[PDB]
Order: structure tokens, then sequence, then C-alpha cells
RNA sequence: AUCCUUAUGCACGGGAAAUACGCAUAUCAGUGAGGAUUCGUCCGAGAUUGUGUUUUUGCUGGUUGAAAUAAUUAUAA
């Protein structure tokens, strides 16, 4: 530790207990302790459900892959990737 | 030095209460009643036979 | 046993010189700034300020320098090798050694 | 009874009996010397200090030459028993090995000398390299931090292995011309049968007789153990012929063991622990004014810091300088060369007064220097944890073992003194080289006296424990795939130690069938019953109730491989997940099964508190929890 | 043989007190210590001195922030 004497400064040793440390919710522990219970925030899925038109492209996202990304992420910070694609010959407006 | 055996407490119908040194006081209240006054009885009957 | 009863009864040396002669790195013993490390002055406290001269080790600076500028310290730093502590101006001292203060200087700008 | 109590003391703390040292043997032996032998065996004994054998040895040893049986030995184990198993290693080197041509012939012969720790392993291979060195034998260690590899095996003729690390060099299919290469199967301490790792023991014994059978010719088995009794039963598990047996009590013993107890008459743990300090206090008091050095066991290893630092102020308080009186500069020497260099458990201090301890939680080096030191005897009195009797041959004269209740995580309870244990400690006592007689000290609780006497006199035998380990055994077994059905099982089972044991007493063990089935076909039959439903529960192997058809799966072939109990099998069967992640493997690793006897320590606690704030690996569980520490020293 | 009176010892039991209980290479004391009285006399046993303990003497029980979990070793490389 650095410590002040009278009118000085001096790097002092320290003993007994300072130790006490808070460190909750923050930093590594917690949050990444916290990642393992993130496949299960995919038992349940649910969006408000928009009226589906054909007049703008629409599109197909796999349960897989979100899943990956769910489990890579972090449960307060956010992680962000990008996506790519291509239209099937099925429909050109369908984006899969 | 230890030729004798350490005594135990000297119980009577009024210490009856007030021994908690030897168990089942309270626990067991009618045995205890039996130890206390059989050996009460003991004593007495150990000092007629005693005089006898 | 018997042993036991009688006694009853180089070049890295001088970087280390050139490490205990030099202070400005010295000084720096605090790099952990503030931190918690886990483990009559002797051989060490394994912790603290390390004067390997006298080998004591020093809990707080005060003493870590003061005992520094101690004779004693001083008087076991020259039994180590030589006597360059203790040691005019016939002006090749600033002619010479401050031309050498402004090249060196150069030098490491 | 009568004539092993001869004289009792009565204090005031505690009434204290002591027991006369055990009879001198009668003789009606001759006493075999070696100029007997043949020539090559005349250096078996390079230092020959008598030039005649040991009372237990002579006959042992020619009955050894003269048959080639499976044989064993109930000994004191003073020593003795050491020669004994050298002298029958020369036998088989000399049947594989000519007497008129001196080339030793080495892939012939392979010999295993099991026993049961590292550390004693380690002694024994010294020795056997001292004693064989002539034949130009090479004698190296199989097991654990021994590593040696697929070559070396192959390599070496003697082998000194641990029980665990032999069963799995044994288990496994593809070393098995070694195995029938090897003569000479040598069991070091059988009465290990009684405690958890007997078990192994067992389970080998069952693979030598019963797994080898296309070869089928039968190696030459020789147990060698503390006196215990029904030997007799012994014989029957192992094959022992009725010559082989040799059952040798105490009055062989080289210095005779002289009992003593203290009973404690206290209740109260608070006065109880001060009345046995005093008693302790008391015996060293009585020993060092003869120059005796002194052993106080204990049951833990914080015990024994506090227990040496009341002897410090106490017996201080009594004579400071009486302790060392002697070569005090030497001991000041010696002692602060020793304590103050290598020793950071606070301990220099106890080191520095010479009153020394030793335990598990004491470094490595440290720890030889208390054992060097001891030795030296500038180390008057040596506090201990139950390290030494078990690991370290080093006698002492006085040897003082405090309290009765351990804790075992097994229970999760404190029970009393394991007879077992209590024997080995006792084991260690006056010097068999040097001083005449030891003395035994018990420091104990008057009431359970009465029950330590009895398992005192051995009288004990040596229990079964195979319920245990039965099942891992078996489906290591099916690995090997020497069983397919039921009746395989049992037949194996009929060579298995808790066979006799049963057939000894079937109620002391709860065979429900008693009468019916002498051969106790249906009891068997029901033990291999149960362990295949959990087994098969645990998709360990495959099992049908009525049809009865067995065959070994992955998950139980790598429990065969790498040793795994079973519980900690189906632990990791569950734990496990296609999902589980770098924080729960660890956690997993935890739960093993083989840490369930590990916890934590309040002197530990601070380097924990230290650790699991830097931690990179988080933990889910906190500090009181020993599956926590256990991960963050895996991290370490 | 039964019953009864006095004293002693042994003890069951019931109480009261320990400001009291003692001890003495000490002195004196029914050969009169020590006190009373109606003035005639009466009672008759300790007194003096020093000293030990004395909100106590010897042991027990419970509660308690007074304090106090053994050893060992296994992988395929
Ligand atoms: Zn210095």
């Amino acid at each position: 530790t650095i410590n002040a004497q009278g009118e000085e400064i001096v790097v002092v040793a320290s003993a007994d207990y300072e130790s006490q440390t808070f460190s909750s919710k923050n930093e590594w522990r917690k949050s990444a302790i916290a990642n393992t219970l993130l496949y299960l925030r995919l038992k349940n899925i649910y969006v408000s459900a928009d009226d589906f038109v054909e007049e703008q492209n629409v599109y197909v996202l796999p349960k897989n892959l979100l899943k990956k990304f769910i489990e890579i992420s972090d449960v307060k910070i956010q992680v962000a990737a990008f996506i790519y694609g291509m239209s099937a010959k099925d429909h050109p407006k369908v984006k899969e | 030095l230890g030729l004798l055996p350490k005594p135990e407490p000297k119980v009577k119908l009024s210490n009856m209460m007030s021994v908690f040194e030897n168990d089942q006081n309270i626990t067991d209240p009618t045995a205890w009643e039996k130890v206390v006054k059989d050996q009460v009885d003991l004593r007495k009957r150990k000092h007629l036979e005693e005089n006898e | 046993r018997e042993e036991y009863a009688e006694q009853a009864r180089p070049i890295e040396l001088q970087a280390l010189k050139s490490k205990y002669t030099n202070y400005d790195h010295l000084i720096k013993g605090s790099l952990k700034d503030l931190n918690k490390r886990k483990l009559s002055f002797k051989r060490g406290k394994k912790f603290g300020f390390y004067c390997d001269i006298c080998n004591l080790t020093f809990k707080d600076t005060l003493q870590y320098i003061d005992h520094l500028n101690h004779k004693v310290h001083a008087i076991k730093f020259e039994n180590l090798f030589d006597e360059p502590l203790i040691i005019d101006v016939p002006q090749e001292e600033f002619e010479l050694c401050y031309h050498n203060l402004i090249k060196d200087f150069v030098e490491v700008r | 009874s009568l004539p092993e109590g001869s004289f009792k003391r009565v204090k005031p703390q505690y009434d204290e009996i002591h027991i006369p040292a055990p009879s001198k043997p009668v003789i009606d032996y001759e006493l075999k010397e070696i100029t007997s032998l043949p020539d090559w065996c005349q250096e078996a004994f390079p230092s020959s200090e008598t030039t005649s054998l040991n009372p237990i040895q002579s006959k042992v040893f020619h009955a050894a030459f003269e048959g080639d049986s499976n044989m064993l030995i109930c000994a004191p184990t003073g020593s003795g028993k050491t020669n004994i198993a050298l002298l029958t290693v020369l036998k088989a080197l000399s049947h594989h090995y000519n007497p008129k041509t001196k080339k030793l012939n080495l892939s012939a012969f392979k010999i295993v000398y099991i026993a049961p720790l590292k550390a004693l392993v380690q002694e024994q291979v010294r020795e056997f390299q001292r004693r064989l060195a002539f034949l130009g034998i090479k004698v190296a260690e199989l097991t654990g931090d021994s590593r040696l590899s697929r070559k070396q095996i192959d390599e070496t003729q003697v082998l000194v292995s641990t029980p665990e690390k032999w069963d799995i060099t044994t288990r496994n299919s593809n070393n098995l011309a070694i195995v029938e290469l090897v003569r000479l199967l040598i069991i070091d301490e059988i009465h290990l049968l009684h405690d958890d790792r007997g078990p192994v023991l067992e389970s080998i014994v069952a693979r030598t007789f019963w797994a080898s059978k296309y070869g089928q010719e039968y190696p030459r088995i020789i147990g060698l153990s503390a006196t215990l009794p029904n030997y007799e039963d012994v014989g029957r598990f192992l094959r022992v012929p009725k010559e082989g047996l040799f059952y040798f009590d105490s009055s062989f013993r080289p210095c005779p063991l002289s009992q003593q107890f203290c009973g404690i008459k206290e209740r109260n743990s608070l006065k109880k622990l001060k009345a046995m300090n005093d008693a302790c206090y008391e015996k060293v008091l009585e020993s060092i004014n003869e120059g005796n050095q002194i052993i106080v066991f204990v049951h833990s290893r914080k015990e024994t810091s506090r227990t040496a630092t009341w002897l410090k102020n106490k017996f201080a308080e009594e004579n400071i300088t009486h302790k060392l009186t002697k070569n005090d500069a030497g001991s000041k020497q010696i002692l602060k060369t020793e304590a103050a260099n290598v020793l950071d458990p606070s301990l220099r201090k106890l080191i520095e007064s010479g009153i020394g301890t030793h335990h598990a939680g004491l470094t490595r080096s440290d720890r030889s220097l208390s054992e060097d030191l001891f030795a030296d005897g500038l180390l008057q009195v040596l506090v201990c944890t139950a390290t030494l009797a078990w690991g370290v041959n080093l006698p002492a004269h006085t040897v003082i073992i405090k309290g009765t209740d351990v804790y075992s995580p097994e229970k999760g309870s404190w029970e009393q003194l394991s007879p077992q244990d209590v024997l080995q400690m006792l084991g260690r006592a006056g010097r068999p080289r040097y001083d005449t007689f030891g003395e035994g000290i018990i420091i104990t609780d008057q009431s359970n006296v009465q029950y330590y006497l009895s398992v005192l006199n051995q009288q004990l035998p040596i229990e079964s424990q195979f319920v245990s380990k039965l099942v891992d055994n078996l489906n290591a077994e099916v690995v090997a795939g020497n069983i397919k059905c039921r009746n395989d099982a049992v037949n194996w089972l009929a060579y298995t130690y808790l066979y006799v044991r049963m057939l000894a007493s079937p109620m002391l063990y709860k065979v429900p069938d008693i009468s019916s089935d002498g051969q106790l076909k249906k009891f068997r039959e029901s033990l291999v019953h149960s362990a295949l439903c959990i087994l098969k529960e645990q998709e360990l192997v495959l099992y049908d109730a009525e049809n009865d058809v067995i065959e070994a799966t992955d998950l139980g072939n790598i429990a065969s491989s790498f040793y795994i109990n079973h519980a900690s099998m189906d632990v990791y069967n569950r734990e496990l997940d296609e999902h589980t992640t770098q924080i729960d493997l660890f956690r997993i690793f935890s739960m093993s099964e083989e840490f369930k006897y590990v916890s934590v320590r309040y002197e530990e606690k601070r380097e924990l508190k230290q650790l699991l704030e830097k931690a990179p690996i988080p933990i889910r569980e906190d500090i009181d929890d020993p599956l926590a520490k256990v991960n963050v020293l895996l991290q370490s």
C-alpha cells in the first residue's frame, strides 16, 4: 500500500484485514458463471406476431445458429455479429 | 489419590427437583422417582442393616 | 555432529552492483501499487523491500532508504567489492564529465 | 487376561494399567546360519551380523525351499519378513538360473512384490537392489509416481508395486504375457484386507487363480502379514497348503511390547483434554529421565502443533535444560540448520525447543528433515499423526497414542480407533537393532478400555470388506471378458475372500441363506444379481434376469481402464451433459468420489480466500464447500 | 427376658449457624476461672495471650463467543 505520513508519502506494507471485497454481480466471475444457464433461454421462444406480407423480403432463421449465438453471448453485455445468406430459388423474396 | 470411587450426590425428596447431575431427573420422571426413593430407602435400609 | 560443534565454537555481482547503484530503477519496488500478496529482520521476509547486501527486508520505504543512507549498509556495500561510495575538481570534471552529460543526454534522447 | 495385566497403578487423574512385556520364545529349533546356503545365496545377507537367522525365519525359509506351494506368514514383521521374501526370490531365480552356468536367465522368471504404500515400496526397492545386486538384476518400481512404461516392464525382472497400480496393470488385456511370466507373487501386509484397500488384493488374488486358465500354470503366492487370528480361514481363501501356514505370536517379536493404558475418568471435553495432556506430560517426564526417545500419536494434524506447544510451555516450565543437556552447541547448530532453513509452518520454534512433529501437511523436505533429526536424537519428543506407523519403519522407544475418537468421512461421525491402525501404531516401538524393549501407551477413555484390551490382543479377524468394492471389481472382470453369465460370476466369487468369510460366519456378514446352500450358491448368485442391476443402471454391463447373458459396455471398459469407482462413474454419467461448459467441468471433477474424503481446513482458509478472488475459472460453489477447494487447487 | 434414666460412639432423618470454628513447647484456672444479688448471699467453668481460616472448606453438573475432523493411491503417454 501507499500511505501518507506527516507531510510525507510512503509506500507501506499492511496487515490484518483490508480484504473485504464486494465485486458481486460484476466483472468475469458472476456473469461467466451465469452463462451456463443460457441454453435454458430457448426452451420458450415467442415473438409478437406481425402480419405476414409478401410485398417486402422475408427472412428465414434456423434454430441452431440462434441457440449457439445465445450460448456465446452474455447476460448483460451486448454481443453482436454479422449475418449473411442468399435468396433461394423457391422464392427470390425469401432470404435464408 | 483415587483408591475410592467418587461420591455421587445424595438425593432426597427435597433435593429431588434440584439435582441435575444424574440424568432423567425430568426426562424420565417416574424412573427418577424410583431412583431417588430407592436410594433414600437404600440408605435407610443400610442403616437398619448396620444396627442389625 | 563434530562439524556442528566446531561451527558453534562475478559479472552477475557487477550487475547487482549496477542495480543497487542507480536508484531511479531501485526507487520502484512498488510496481504492484495496491495489491494483495499471499505468503527480527534476517535473510529476507520473502516480502517487503529487499536489501541483499546485509540480507534484510524492510516493510516500509523510509526504513529501506534510511538504512541505505546509514553507514553500516554502505560499509557492507563497500566490503562486497570496493569503495566507490566514498569516491578536487581540476576543471576536467565538469569539462569532460559535463560534456559526457550532454553527449549521453543526446544519445538517450 | 490375568497374565496380560500383571500390575496396575491408580492415579488421581487416571487409572493406568501396566501390561508386562511378552514372554521370550521356547527353543525347539536350530538357528539357521548363512554358510548352510548354496554358493550364490551366501550374498543374500552381505552384512551378516549374527550369522544366524531370527527365531521366525529359519524354519519358514527351509520350508520355503523345500516346498513350492502357497505360503502365509503371520509375524511381528520385525524386519524378519524382508529377508524371507528376498530368499524366496533367490530360489525362483535359481529355478530359472543354473548353478553351474552363472548367466542369469532374465526372460524366464518375473517377480512381483505388493507393498501397500508408495514410500514402503521405495524403501523395499532399495533393499532388493542392495541384496540382489550380485546376480545383475534390475529391481524397479511399477506403481504410481514410479511411472514405468510399456517397455521397462519387459526389461525388468523384479517388480515392487503398490496394490492399486498392480491391479490396473494386470487388468489390462494386452500385457497378459507379462502376467504369465510372473512366477512369484509376493503379497506384503495381507492384513490390509480388513481396510478398504484390501478389496484390491482379494481381487488381484481372484484374477491370479481364475483369470488365467488358458496358459494355466499357477504362480507361487506368498502372504506376509502381522500376526492375526483366523489364519486357517486365510489359507482356505488363498490355497494355502497346511504346512505353508506359519502363525507366530508376539512372543517371537524382537523387542517385546510393554502394553500400557491410561483410562480417563473425566467426561466433559474441556477438563478431559486437560487430563489427557497431564497424563501425556507425566509419561514423557518418566521417559526422558531414562534417556528415552518418544513418539506421541494424535487424531488430527492441527492437534499436533498445539500439543507440541503445550509440551513446550509446560515441559519447559518444569525443566528447560534436561531435554538438551548434551552437545548443546551441536544441537543449536543442527537445529538452526534444519528448522530455520526449509520450514515454514511456524513449526521451527517446536523444532528449536527439541520437541518436533511430523504430519501430512508438513513440506516434503521438512518432512524428510524431521525424520532424520529424530533419527539422530536431537529430537527427544516427536508428535505425530497416523502417517508414520503406516508409512515409515523408524522405531522409537516410547510410543503414546493420545485419544480414541477419530473422524472418518466414511461415516461422517467420530468413531473409535480401529484395531488395524492401533496395532500398526504399536508396531513401531523400542528399536529391534539397538534397544531391548518398547513402551506402548494408549491415552484413552476408561469406558472403551475394555474394548481396546481385547482388540489389542489381536483376536479380531481380518474383516472382509468386499461389499463396497464388489461392483467395480465385477465390472472390470466383465471388461476382461472372463464372465459371460451369473454362474461364471459366482465361480469367480468362490475364489473371493468374502466367500471364505461368509462360510466361516454367515450371520456375522449377513448371509440369510445359512443352512440352505452349504456352498452359498444362491447367496453368491443373489449378490451377482444385486451388482448387475446397479451396473446395468449405470450402463456398465448388459444383463437380463431370466435369460442371463453378460457383456461389457464402453463405459464399463473406461471404468475398468482408469479404475474409476462405480459411484464416481454414475456421477460422471448424469453430471456430464451435451451443453456442459468449462465452469461445469471443474465442478464435476471435484464431485469425483475420490475426493469425498477431502475437506476444507481453517489453516487452509486464508490462502483459499486469496485464491478464489483472483481465480481465472469461476466457482459456482463457495469457500466452505470442499468441491470449490478441490477445483481451485486444480487451477493452481 | 421386656421396658425405662444418664453419658459416649456409630449413623437414618429434621433443622439452625459458620461474626463462628479452631490450634497453641504460652499464662492462670474448682488449691475457684468467670459472673450475678433483694446486701443477707447466690451460680460454678473456663478466662488471659498469640495465631489460622472466616462475603467461607472438598468435590461435581450444565449453559455458554472462555476455549478445544485421521492416510492414501490408481490413468491410456
Ligand atoms: Zn542494508
